[PDB]
């Protein structure tokens, strides 16, 4: 409880504004802006590496600050480290000590980047400030079997649909129908009413199929909405 | 009441000059 | 611009937009939740799309900001054609992002339209 005192007042605010800090500094450090007239335009991120470096810094060590003196003033420091916010703040802080560890002396390609994606995650500890993230815990606590229900029919009409799309749209000459794993793009953007215009059917057969996917697609996501609101 | 939003203030800046200061010990 | 904000003198004339102002009155704080909400959606989308496919031959996700239209497009269920995830990895999250976007932006259209 912040309003037990001031100081939990102003800690709790203090640390309420270095996740925003972080997260968008997450963010600019892909806007490419600074011309660099003397080569291509450099991302903010590596222009000013230093910069965003040591405010990337800066706000690990806060947070740490935080989560550890939190963990300290736990009864059950154990039940405390299955509670949620610890997972949140333990995965949120890691990729950061795990990247100066594998800083670009050790690197690839295609596994660095699945650590610069988990900063994100940080911003779910606006969860101990509003608590409409909190109360939408809650309700999917609640309300996770309906939603079980619901990938699994979506599973289903994908599958047929997809399929009978494909037999249908196979042989023609641009067939970007090309593979069952191909048409569930197209199922799942109709299915759900998105219609990117990419692949669409010309056959006669196609059409038809389509169609009824989009409405069938209404349908099955309108299964969960109504008692996810309701709780 | 205020008092307490006069304390919130008066920390960030602290944390400001810091780094500002790696930013002139670039 | 501000030659059409006069349209609002219309407030003395139907009942239902000065009511549709005492019922947004009566929803200060839902909104700002979904405000919130939204918010935090599009960028954990966004980001997650853009790492996906920042790398690709044609890659239009330079920019998160330059994913933000791409988030909010498919998140409100538009779907335009101007971006289109392309790698295996980007289709997943944006299919994703519309379900979930769905999810997100019906919690108060109820309440608002029970007020």
């Amino acid at each position: 409880n912040p309003h037990t005192s001031t100081l939990a007042l102003v800690f709790y605010y203090v640390t309420g504004f270095f996740i925003a800090v972080s997260v968008i500094t997450n963010v600019v450090e892909t806007v490419p802006c600074g011309t660099v007239p003397g080569s291509k335009e450099l991302p903010c991120g590596e222009r000013y590496s230093v910069a965003f470096f040591c405010l990337d810094t800066a706000c690990v060590m806060i947070f740490t600050v935080e989560y550890l003196l939190r963990l300290f003033a736990a009864p059950s420091r154990y039940r405390f480290i299955r509670s949620v916010m610890s997972i949140i703040d333990v995965v949120a802080i890691m990729p950061y000590y795990i990247g100066l560890v594998m800083t670009n002396n050790e690197d690839v390609s295609g596994a660095f980047v699945t650590l610069r994606v988990f900063r994100v995650f940080r911003i779910f500890k606006f969860s101990r400030h509003s608590q409409g993230l909190r109360i939408l815990g809650y309700t999917l606590k609640s309300c996770a079997s309906e939603l079980g229900f619901l990938l699994f029919s979506l599973t289903m009409a994908i599958i047929i649909f997809a399929t009978v799309m494909f037999y249908a749209e196979k042989g023609s000459s641009a067939s970007k129908f090309t593979s069952i794993p191909a048409s569930f793009w197209y199922t799942i953007v109709t299915m759900t009413t998105l219609g990117y215009g990419d692949m669409v059917p010309k056959t006669i057969a196609g059409k038809i199929f389509g169609s009824i996917c989009s409405l069938s697609g209404v349908l099955v996501i309108a299964l969960p909405v109504p008692v996810i609101v309701s709780n | 009441w205020k008092g307490i939003a006069i304390a919130l203030l008066v920390i960030l800046v602290i944390c400001s000059l810091i780094v500002t200061s790696v930013i002139l010990l670039t």
